[PDB]
Order: structure tokens, then sequence, then C-alpha cells
RNA sequence: AGUAGUAACAAGAGGG
RNA sequence: ACCUCUGCUUCUGC
């Protein structure tokens, strides 16, 4: 359910299952920034 | 990780449509586009199936096949393409790459396959350690019954399920609403340990949870036990004129056996009230009988089931009861007085007429409970109060409406918001009153009132909230303390006719107290007795009793005419008495001993059809009446049935042109003007006459004289000639 | 049970013929105004949509 | 042997049978009686004293909770956009697609009510514009009577 | 009111990270070595919000939260409520204390003027950036003010429905028996 | 011709 | 004369 488009709902998503990946261990740094940058690419694509 | 998914997602959004379908479509727009298609539901899939496996490549697959697999195999065969399957990115491949993964392919390893479809696993161990026993073969009457379908569920409703599956197989997903029950914590934390690490789709896992989560049903002909784990074989166990005999691997639930228990012990019990030593009949049936291959006489030693006929049991087996019921998970004792059974009729708040028993006289109970407990009054339909105890207020609120409910209070009647299900089955009356007043109190306690109770510093109150109030309360509805020697069982004795009283000689139980409603076991009854026919259920009462008379016919018949009573008091007719009304059973049996009189009496007028027919209502110390019958009733499944004097009903009827004896629509073999056996007192003589006046009711035949005959509408639109005759026939 | 034993009993094994083409839209119309009788107005004309829908249908 | 209208907004040759003269032979008919009908419902809703008020407010939950997404359930539907057949799914989709284009849109809602006041809503557009292929793609603009007639319209087949 | 609560919210959390070690920290590059301090949560769809509510008390066995709140601090690990009034920073904090009672919840109330509260009167967040804030309300209320918004702005902080446009009124008033001139007479009768 | 049976198949569509 | 595509997709409801 949700008025949310379908991407900003998959970037949300991703954000913040980057962040818990990280504080969990299942992820290094240099994933965490690729993800939460290409989040910001997209961000900006979609702009 | 996520790593390739986003990357996967930003690739996408490169594309210029891919981005305005992302962006312009909303979570909720997305349940449409996901089924978008050009594919239409095949409508013939048997014949497509059967000209696609004719060509090359019929099977689409995903494109990732095009690197997993090789293009051909050794043989030459090519096992994929690059065709793209229309509407989509699979791609057409040979059943030949199915095989060649089969054989060549990724091994996986399998650990969680049991687990998460155990639901299917389970049948299989059910089965391999199963039990066959012989098989008979007999009609039986396979009535339609909902049952269950699925053994090993956890009885959650679809919400629970949900809720459950949710919380184990997407546990960030699940929003706002977290679990309330223990039930559904207990289960999360099992499953989310069985299934850690799972790698089967959680499609799959969430389909299976919820398939063997969720108590399922369904409508079917059944003769025997209705346990899932039977249900599960009908197919083996049951035929139109067979029974293999069949023991599933694996332990009952408790709830089947108390169920089963209670069943048995009734059948036991309204079998032997009709014998000529009830006691010594119990005792013999108690000492055969088992369920699941179990004794009953140890079930009954080990079983804490409170109930009547059980009890009953119990006493004649020197086991110690409890002089308690259970009513709405709770043990109640009545602690002084006692009230009276009344059927009378009950305009809900629904608007509905709904015409079960009444409970009409005082009575003290003492209620024992899992966390609560309380001392409820009861007089005919009456709350006069009821005084609850708790470790929570949650505890003491469960039996707080429990109590309201089983008051049978105008006011709770008045305050519902139908008596039957769709197949129009009758459903259990205050218990279906609690589970409505469960989910929804609402309307009851803003319906009962209030109180304002003294300041008497200890008896508190509850309001029509849940809340506690100082000196107001609901209507006679009160929260204190007090309430291990409730539990005690005591010794008790028995006489012959099955009264218990306990040793100080009080009367504690008598047999028609015993519920009177005609269940259907969960797990099989076997009596292992002469006095209990072979077949089990009331409709075999009736076709095996039958059945019996025909297949002996010759003996039966000339027992029939040289030696009358000793036929009439044989003991293979004492379960059919059980299917006649308790009133009715003498003026029956006095009815048919004076027909069978006459038909002696008034040579050449023999029948053997009406002797079979009414033989079985002999079987009583006949009464002295006037009444005449056009019909005799029986109590089938709670239903009367009536069985017609003269001619052919739907119970029984024998047919001319299969020349058989049909009896709840089954075969059970088949062995002048006058008919001697019709009405007491008269004979029918054939059509009737307009040249001997106009047409008499049955009941109207009172007042004819010795040789006067009359017109009669003596049944099913007939009108036939009577005369009143001249002699009489005694018994 | 209902019956007495003096009564004769009969059943029609039955059909109806024509029955899609001789239901009426303006009937249907009729059955769920009477049976929403009562009813919010909002939720009596929502129900009332489809069998004025029906009563100005068109076959292709 | 009804009476015979002109619709207004369809321009339909309209046979209303109903209150007509009354059967006079066993041939299939169509008079029914609207007093006849009330009666028989009225008693019914005696016989179940409470039964229309409970299914009604069951109703009016449902309406309240269904979804858009709950129409793609179904086989072959017509499709007024595309004078066609077309699955259940597809069908909703376009007529949800061209509504928002048309400017209605209260469906972006996600509650099947707000889609059924699209749909009435949409009866009062001057010029309902779809696109065609071409026989390629094109505007082509409907009259408000072309819209409703489609809009009423069932697609018949034979049945094998 | 939407845009105000939201504009503050985002002030609180942009450029503010965690170290390597984890050590609260400013920046005004804001970027791929650290880590915001805090999750936005107010401006999220609900849907998602929960979803992101979830995920962190998940990965910490924290307690679900009865409401939605603005923000989750990785540091103190706490859920915070922000809060913007025209009247009392004084009253309108256990207005809300009220609300959340039995939660878990840092809240922070800025009133127009400057003023605020937080939980404890203690801060989680630094001098600088309560600056920021607190100077924002005033500028914004100055823009509300000589715009004639202030004085509006200070004063505020169904059945359902289903009729026949006219088309189909005229085709429900053509869809009846004979005798009837239209819908509402039939639906009378 | 044949299949069929109240209307169809007995190749269709597109390019050149 | 060749080339290409198609074998439930202008036609299967409740
Ligand atoms: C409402 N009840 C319940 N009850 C006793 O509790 C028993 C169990 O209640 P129930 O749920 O109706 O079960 P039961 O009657 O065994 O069901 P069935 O006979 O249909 O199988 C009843 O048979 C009855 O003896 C009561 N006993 C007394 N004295 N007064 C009452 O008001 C009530
Ligand atoms: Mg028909």
């Amino acid at each position: 359910i949700g008025m949310a488009s379908m991407l900003d709902a998959m970037l949300s998503r991703a954000r913040i299952d980057a962040r818990i990946d990280l504080e969990s261990g299942r992820i290094s740094s240099q994933d965490f920034s690729e993800i939460t940058n290409t989040c910001k690419a997209i961000e900006a694509l979609k702009r | 990780s996520g790593m390739e998914r986003i990357k996967e997602l930003m690739e996408m959004v490169k594309n210029s449509r891919m981005r305005e379908i992302l962006t312009t479509t909303s979570v909720d727009h997305m349940a449409v586009i996901k089924k978008y298609t050009s594919g239409r539901q095949e409508k013939n899939p048997a014949l497509r199936m059967k000209w696609m496996m004719a060509m090359k490549y019929p099977i689409s697959a995903s494109s990732r096949i095009r690197e997993m697999i090789p293009e051909k195999d050794e043989d030459g065969n090519t096992l994929w393409t690059n065709t793209k399957d229309a509407g989509s990115n699979r791609v057409l491949v040979s059943p030949n790459a199915v095989t060649w993964w089969n054989r060549a392919g990724p091994v996986s390893d399998v650990v969680h396959y049991p687990r998460v479809y155990k639901m299917y696993f389970d049948r299989l161990e059910r089965l391999t350690h199963g039990t066959f026993g012989p098989v008979k073969f007999y009609n039986q009457v396979k009535v339609r019954k909902r049952v269950d379908i699925n053994p090993g569920h956890k009885d959650l409703t679809s919400r629970e399920a949900q809720e459950v599956i949710m919380e184990v197989v997407f546990p960030n997903e699940v929003g706002a609403r977290t679990l309330s029950s223990d039930a559904q914590l207990t289960i999360t934390k099992e499953k989310k340990e069985e299934l850690k690490n799972c790698k089967i789709s959680p499609i799959m896992v969430a389909y299976m949870l919820e398939r063997e989560l969720v108590r399922r049903t369904r409508f079917l002909p059944i003769a025997g036990a209705t346990s899932s784990t039977y249900v599960e074989v009908l197919h083996l166990t049951q035929g139109t004129c067979w029974e293999q005999q069949y023991t599933p691997g694996g332990e009952a639930e408790n709830d089947d056996l108390d169920q089963t228990l209670i069943i048995a012990s009734r059948n036991i019990v309204r079998r032997s009230i009709v014998a000529i030593d009830p006691l010594a009949s119990l005792l013999s049936m108690c000492h055969t009988t088992s369920i699941s291959s179990e004794p009953l006489v140890e079930i009954l030693r080990s079983n804490p089931t409170d109930e009547q006929a059980v009890n009953i049991c119990k006493a004649a087996l020197g086991i110690r009861i409890n002089n308690s019921f259970s009513f709405g998970g709770y043990n109640f004792k009545r602690v002084k007085g006692s009230s009276q059974r009344t059927e009378k009729a009950v305009l809900t708040g629904n608007l509905q007429t709904l015409t079960m028993t009444i409970f009409e006289g005082y009575e003290e109970f003492n209620v024992s409970g899992k966390r609560a407990s309380a001392v409820l009054k009861k007089g005919a339909q009456r709350l006069i109060q009821a005084i609850i105890g708790g470790r929570t207020l949650e505890d003491i609120l469960n039996l707080m409406i429990t109590l309201m409910v089983f008051s049978q209070e105008e006011k709770m009647l008045k305050a519902v918001r139908n008596f039957v299900n769709r197949a129009n089955q009758r459903l259990n009356p205050m218990y279906q009153l609690l589970r409505h007043f469960q989910k929804d109190s609402s309307t009851l306690l803003k319906n009962w009132g209030t109180e304002e109770i003294d300041p008497i510093m200890g008896i508190a109150g509850i309001m029509p909230d849940g809340t506690i109030n100082k000196t107001q309360t609901l209507m006679g509805v009160r929260l204190s303390q007090g309430g291990y020697s409730f539990n005690e069982r005591i010794r008790v004795n028995i006489d012959k006719y099955l009264r218990v009283r306990n040793e100080k000689g009080e009367l504690l139980i008598s047999p028609e107290e015993v519920s009177e409603a005609q269940g259907q076991e969960k797990l099989p009854i076997n009596y292992n007795s002469s006095l209990m026919w072979e077949v089990n259920g009331p409709e075999s009462i009736l076709t095996n009793t039958y059945h019996w008379i025909i297949k002996n016919w010759e003996l039966l018949k000339t027992q029939w005419m040289t030696d009358p009573t000793v036929l009439y008091n044989r003991i293979e007719f004492e379960p059919f008495q059980t299917l006649i009304p308790k009133g009715n059973r003498a003026i029956y049996s006095g009815f048919t001993r004076t027909l069978f009189q006459q038909m002696r009496d008034v040579e050449g007028t023999f029948d053997s059809i009406q002797i079979i027919k009414l033989l079985p209502f002999s079987a009583h110390p006949p009464s002295l009446g006037r009444t005449q019958f056009s019909s005799f009733t029986l109590n089938i499944r709670g239903a009367p049935l009536r069985l017609l004097i003269r001619g052919n009903s739907q119970v029984f009827n024998y047919n001319q042109m299969e020349n058989v004896i049909i009896v709840l629509g089954k075969s059970v073999g088949s062995p002048s003007s006058i008919e001697s056996a019709v009405l007491r007192g008269f004979l029918i003589l054939g059509k009737a006459n307009s040249k001997y006046g106009p047409v008499l009711t049955i009941g109207e035949l009172d007042k004819l004289g010795r040789g006067e005959k009359a017109n009669v509408l003596i049944g099913q639109g007939d009108t036939v000639l009577v005369m009143k005759r001249k002699r009489d026939s005694s018994i | 049970a209902k019956s007495t034993d003096e009564e004769l009993s009969y059943t029609i094994t039955g059909d109806n013929t024509k029955w899609n083409e001789n239901q009426n839209p303006r009937i249907f119309l009729a059955m769920v105004l009477r049976i929403t009788a009562g009813q919010p107005e909002w939720f009596r004309d929502l129900l009332a949509v489809a069998p004025i829908m029906f009563s100005n249908k068109v076959a292709r | 042997r009804g009476i015979w209208k002109t619709n207004s907004e369809t321009g339909a040759q309209q046979l209303n049978p109903i209150d007509g003269p009354l059967p006079e032979d066993n041939e299939p008919s169509g008079y029914a009686q609207t007093d006849c009908v009330l009666e028989l419902i009225e008693g019914l809703d005696r016989s179940h004293p409470g039964l229309f008020e409970t299914a009604c407010q069951e109703t009016i939950d449902a309406i309240q909770q269904t979804r858009v997404d709950k129409l793609t359930q179904g086989r072959q539907t017509y499709d007024w956009t595309l004078n066609r057949n077309q699955p259940a799914a597809t069908a909703l989709a376009n007529t949800i697609e061209v509504f928002r284009k048309n400017g209605y849109k209260l469906n972006e809602s996600g509650r099947l009510i707000d889609f059924l006041k699209d749909v009435l809503l949409s009866f009062e557009n001057d010029s309902m514009e779809v696109t065609t292929h071409f026989q390629g793609k094109k505007r082509v603009k409907l009259t408000k009577k072309n819209y409703l007639i489609r809009a009423l319209t069932l697609n018949t087949m034979t049945k094998d | 009111a939407i845009s105000t609560h939201m504009e503050v919210c985002f002030m609180y959390s942009d450029f503010h990270f965690i170290d390597l070690e984890g050590n609260t920290i400013v920046k005004e590059n804001d970027d791929a070595m650290l880590k915001h301090r805090f999750e936005i949560i107010e401006g999220q769809e609900r849907n998602i919000a929960w979803t992101i509510v979830n995920s962190i008390c998940n990965m910490t066995e924290n307690s679900k939260p009865r409401f939605l709140p603005d923000l989750y601090d990785y540091k103190t690990n706490k859920f915070i409520e922000i809060g913007v009034t025209r009247r009392k920073v004084e009253d309108y904090y256990y207005e809300k204390a009220s609300k959340l009672k039995g939660e878990n919840v840092y809240i922070h109330i800025f009133s127009f003027d400057g003023e605020e509260m937080a939980t404890d009167d203690e801060y989680i967040l630094d001098e600088e950036s309560r600056a920021r804030i607190k100077t924002r309300l005033f500028v914004l209320r100055q823009e509300l003010a000589t715009a004639g918004l202030w004085d509006s702005f200070r004063q505020s902080e169904l059945e359902e429905e289903f009729s026949y446009p006219p088309t189909f009124q005229r085709l429900a008033n053509q869809s009846l028996p004979p005798s009837f001139k239209d819908y509402h007479q039939f639906k009378a009768y």
C-alpha cells in the first residue's frame, strides 16, 4: 500500500537497508558508500 | 548486500520510459500494472500442452539459463535459444534443458525442504507408520459434514497467520501492528529458528506457512471418525460398500481424544438405560470398548474430563470424579440448589427465533480457571451476582464475559448484533453467544446496567468498560479475591440405574441429565460389544436393525407366529429403542403388538413388509392406549423422521421395481384388499365409498360401532373404506 | 417434518426457460432499492448504478 | 407488448415491458410487475428480520475497504478504449490511463469507490480522447454519445 | 505547518555525521567517508516510515513506538519528536509528552521567538545547530509578519459521498417502470 | 473432393 | 517466383 512512487519507495528502502547492513556487519563501508552514492545519482537523474 | 539491485535500479532509471513509469506509478497502482498482459488464461490447457509438447522449444525460461547450461548437450540437442517469449525477456528452451539440469546442473542442499514442506512430509510420515486392520463390507450412510482437512495447523485466523508470516519471512515490512498473542509469539520464535538461512523462495515459504498455520475445512461424505488425520485418508478407509480399518502413525490431539471419550461415554450410557440391567451393561461396554485400540477403561482412569456421562462411567469403574462440568474453558461446580432443563423460544438482538434449552432454578456456582475464579449465582436466566478474582484484570475479563453469557439473561439475549451454518446445520447456541460477546462486549456492558455498591471496604467493582470503580459496578458484578479443594476428586457410588451418589448418599448425577446430542467421534470408537452394532451411528442403528430382521426373517417369522413375546423382547432391538422418544416407547409398543395380534386373528391378511417395518417398535413393555398412530417418530441426529404406519415413507419404503426395502436411501435386501395392522380395532377393506357416508379423519373414528364401515383420510392423500371389528384383540 | 402424515408431497424437477432473456434491469433496480431501504442514500444510489446501466445497455 | 422510448443520451430504442399487460399464454414473457416483485421482497424481509440490514452493512464495509485492483480479477472484458476484448487487468489499466489523460483521477486514492466516481463523472466529458494505431498511432476524440455507447456496451460471442 | 515542521526536522540532521570510530561531528561537505547521525523519518510516506522504524528496532531490539516519530539518533539511540509552536514551548511540551506517555521518545519543542525546550532540559544537538533552527523560525515569523500572515498562521497549528452527475441522472430517470417520471420519485415509491 | 453443420476450415498476414 | 512472421490473440462472459 502507498501513494509513494515506486522509485521513492525503492530509494528509501535501499538507504535504510544499507545502513542496517553496515551497523550489523553484513556490509563494508566501501559498499555502503557505493549504494548511498548510487542512490543520490538516481536521485539526480530523476531530476 | 543490496549491491547489485541498486545498480540494476540505476541502470533502469537511465531509461526514460522506465523512469516515467517508476516515478508516476504509485505503490498502489503497481498492483494494476503488475498484471498488465496481452497473454490470456488458456481456455483448453490440456489440448494446448499436447500441441506444444510436439514442438522443439515449448518451454519459457529465464534468459540467465543461457549462461547456466550448454546451448547443446552431448547428443546434439539444442537446449536453449535466444527467441524471447512474447511479453518478457524469458527465452524459448527445450524440455531437454530440464533433464540436462536434473542430471548435470548445479547441485543444491535441501536441508530446509522437510521443514518448509512439513505439511506435506508429515502426510507421508503418518502413512509410513500407519497400521492396517481388515476390510469389512457393509452399507453405511455417509453424511455430508464440514470437516478439518489439514493436520498440524495452529488454529489461527487468516489475519493472525498473515501477521505471523510477516514477522517470520518479512519482519521489516510488518508496519505498525505487531503481535499480541503468546501463541503467535512462540510460533514466530520456532519458525524463525527452523527456517533461518533458508534459501528457498520466500513465496513458497509463505505459501506453505499459510497452508499449514490456518485451519482449513471441507464438506465431505464421511461415515467414521472426523479428525483431520482420518479425513486425510478418507479415500483409503471408506468406500461405498466397505471400510478399511486403519490407524495413522503419530499421536492424537488431547482435544480429539477428550471429544471422543465424551461421545463414547454418552453412547454407552444411552445404550445402557434401555437394558434390563443398566449398570451391568455399561460396565460390560466400558470393559470391551477402545478408542484407537486404547482401552476405554485406561482412558477413563487417566483422563481429567469432567462430563456427566464420563462421570457415570468413572463412577461405575471406581474412579474418583470431580463433580463439575466445563463451559468456555472454565470448570464449574454447583455449590447449592438445582434447576430444570426447559425448551423455549428466544428472540435475540439480531431479531431471531432460536429455541434451545434454558436452565431454570437456584444454583450457586464456584468456577475455577487458568488465572481466575469467581462465585457466580444463577436463578432462571439470572445473574444474581458474580464475584470474580484473578492474577490480571485481563483474566477477570474473559471469565467476566463467559459468566454473563452463561447466565442466559434477557439483557444478553436482546443484545447480540444466525442459529445455523450455511448447510443449515444447527449450531451450539450457548457457545456461539459467547464467541460473539467475546470479540465485542461493547453492547452487552452498556445494555447490562450498573449498580451503586456500598462502601463495604473490600468488594470493588467493574464498570461498563473494564475500568475499576469504588462504590459502583455492573448489575450484580464484583471484584474481590478468594476461590485446591475445588479440584479434589471424590469417591462415589452408583446404583443399578446409573444414579451417582456421594458417600453420604446424595444424588450427584442421573442418566436423564446426560445430553441427548448425538455427536460424531473425531477418533474411531470400537465397542467390541454384543450390545452394540458393529457399525456405529444412529443411521446405522436403523439400517442394521432392518437388514438383520430381513436376513433372519425365516426364524423371526415363525417366532412371530408361535412365540411373539420372546421375539419382542430380543436384545437386537434395544439399540433401536434409543432412537424412539422415551415418552412414546410404551404406547408405540402397545399399538404395534395390538396390530400384530389383529393380523394373527384375521386370517389371510399376513404382510411380511408391515411386520418387518413395525417390529422394532414392539420392544418395550406395552401400555394400554386409545390413540391411533399414523406414524412413529424416530430421532436421527437431533431431527425427527416419521415412519408411516401405512405404506412407504422416506425412512422406510419397499420398491416394487427393485424388490428391495430401502432404509434412509440404503437397500437392506428383501424377504386381498384387507389390511389388518394399520388401525387398532379396525380393518381396511379397500377403496373408499360415497355409498358409506362422508370422509372422517382418523381421530373421528372414535364413535363407530362393530361392523360399521366408514371412509377415512388414512394417510398420504388416500381415502379408504374401514370397518370397526366385531371382536377385539388383546395384549 | 413440517407436513402432516395425511398430506401428499410432490417434487417438481424444475428449469426456467429464457431466464436471461426475460429478467429485467428495471425490476432489479426495484429489488436493490427495496433491499437497501432505510440505508444511506449514497450507498443506495451506488448499488442502483449497475441496474441502471443494464437498462441502458447495447450489444456489439 | 411494452412501451418504446428513445433514450435522450444514446438515441437507443428502449422497450419497457414492466407493469405492461399481463401474460396471456404460456410463452416466455417479460411482463414482470413492480408491485408483485416488491411484495415478494417485503415477504422475504419479514421472513428474515435484520438480514437486509446486515447484508447492507457488510457491503458498506466492503465498499470502504475495496481496492481498485479487485477489478484485476476476471476473464475477457470488453475494452472500450480498444473496442476489443482484453484480460481484465489490462482492460482496467487501459481505462485508468485514458481516464487520467482526460482528467479523471480520483482513483489515485487506490480505492474502488473512487474509480466508480471517476466512471460516472467521465460521462460528462464533451469529448473523451483515446489513441488508435492506424492501418503508427493517432489521437481519436469520441463524441459524448460515442463514449457513452461504448461504456454501456456488452461484447458478444458464442459459447463453445 | 507541514513545510515548517519538516524544515526544522531537515535542519536538525543535515550536515551531521558519525566517524569511523563513532563520535558526533558536523560538516559542510556532507560527503563517502562518514555516516549520517540521524535517520529522518518525517516526510517519508507512512508505510515506508514504518518500514524504517521497524528496521531500526529490529537492529537494536528497541521496542517499537506507538506513534511515528520525526527522527532517530544513531548516537544516543533515541527516537525524536520535533515540535514547533506559536503559543508556549512550556505547555506544548506537556501536551505531547502526554500523547507520547509510556513511549520512549526525546521531545524537542521550538518556539518562533527562539527559546526551546528538550527532554530533561538536556540537549543532544549542539548550540550552533539549534541556533540555526531558532533563527530560521524567527526569520520565518518575520516573513510571515510583514507579509500579513503571522496573525493568520497563529490560529490553527467525513461521511462517504456518492451522487449522480447530470448524464447518469438522466439515464436513471429512463430506467424505471413506465409510470414514473424520475429516479427520485421512483426511490420514494 | 473432404471435414463439417445454422458457419466455418479447406493456410493467414506481411514484404518484394 | 521468392522472402519473413504466425498456429488460442479482432472471437470464450458470469
Ligand atoms: C449454560 N449452562 C451450561 N450448563 C451445563 O454445562 C454443560 C456444557 O455446556 P455446553 O457448551 O452446552 O455443552 P453440552 O451441553 O455438553 O453440549 P452438547 O450436549 O450439545 O454436546 C451443559 O450441558 C449443561 O449441563 C449449565 N448448567 C446449569 N446448571 N446452568 C446453566 O445455565 C448452564
Ligand atoms: Mg435455462
